[PDB]
């Protein structure tokens, strides 16, 4: 649901 | 053009006045003898009333081009997954996705076994669960306005309202532990100043 | 318990929204570019609605034994009369006063050709008259609570709520010149120290 | 409507 660099 | 309403209805006129002290880390705080479950549950449907008309200033700026994804900032990225209609995250628009953000927590709102209207009917056991997962999802409808859209909201005067809203979200949700740090993360820098 | 609205809603919640600055004189003003008088009918339904809150918590303090009169303080009395059911000024309780005052203050607000409903239509040229005798009569709601119930007022703790919407309500109407000094008399000690 | 004393 919450993805990141 | 609405008007008189209780027990619950006090609760969020009360919330919103005691703010007019500048204050906002003892407005936020539960009044003396309040059950916490209400509390939260009024200023989270007040709170969700809020964003929703913040977005809704600069829905015209929020499209499928210039927003192809949900976004706060390059390094965020929010895919959608609920309970079972979606459960695998599912990648696409911004809009698309505050659609799907918003119209769910509605129907938590329109559920009475969650937000029970009747005065005397308890607040489920888990319901501390179900409106941290409402605030945590909300706080990305900040981050995405304040990261992309934020000329959009200079060129409306809406800065004011947006900001005074957001310092309002965010030491609610700090007073009563309702959001993890790393969700906070995008709008870190911000947060630090208020 | 409510929820999505437009377009003087958002117009209510910014309004709510920024008084959370703290600085009440800014957060009355008028915004850039809004209608005058659609500014002033949308902060005189949230005053009706917070005042109405206010004197419903204390409801069970305010009766016919205690309160014969409407009084703010032994020097000022007031007697009800609006234009046609009652034209010369009746003497009564302080809770059929009230009563008589908030029925009628709805009966404009439910009134379309006084605060009409399509977002298009123009309030009507004596608005800013029909307005004014609404918040005066308003005002002397603040001013029974204060001097005879205040008391109760901290039985519960109402008073952060209740001072924090009077002055919201004194630098709204002090702003946009909606009350005669002559009526604010009752609580003028109160309102030179806001 | 308002009586003063
Ligand atoms: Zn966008
Ligand atoms: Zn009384």
């Amino acid at each position: 649901t919450m993805v990141i660099n | 053009p609405k008007k008189n309403g209780s027990h619950q209805y006090e609760l969020l006129k009360h919330a919103e006045a005691t703010l007019g002290s500048g204050n906002l880390r003892q407005a936020v705080m539960l009044p003396e003898g309040e059950d916490l479950n209400e509390w939260i549950a009024v200023n989270t449907v007040d709170f969700f009333n809020q964003i929703n008309m913040l977005y809704g200033t600069i829905t015209e700026f929020c499209t499928e081009a210039s927003c192809p994804v949900m976004s706060a900032g390059p390094r965020y990225e929010y895919h959608w997954a609920d309970g079972t209609n979606i459960k695998k995250p599912i990648k696409c628009s911004a809009p698309k996705y505050i659609d799907y953000l918003m119209t769910w927590v509605q129907d938590q709102l329109d559920d009475e076994t969650l937000f029970p209207s009747k005065i005397g009917v308890p607040f489920p056991k888990n319901f501390m669960s179900v409106a941290k997962t409402i605030l945590k999802r909300l706080f990305r409808v900040y981050a995405h306005i304040y990261h992309q859209h934020f000329d959009s909201v200079m060129q409306l005067q809406e800065e004011a309202h947006l900001n005074t809203s957001f310092k309002h979200f965010i030491f609610f949700v700090q007073e009563f532990n309702l959001i993890d740090r790393r969700e906070l993360a995008p709008l870190q820098e911000l947060i630090e100043k208020l």
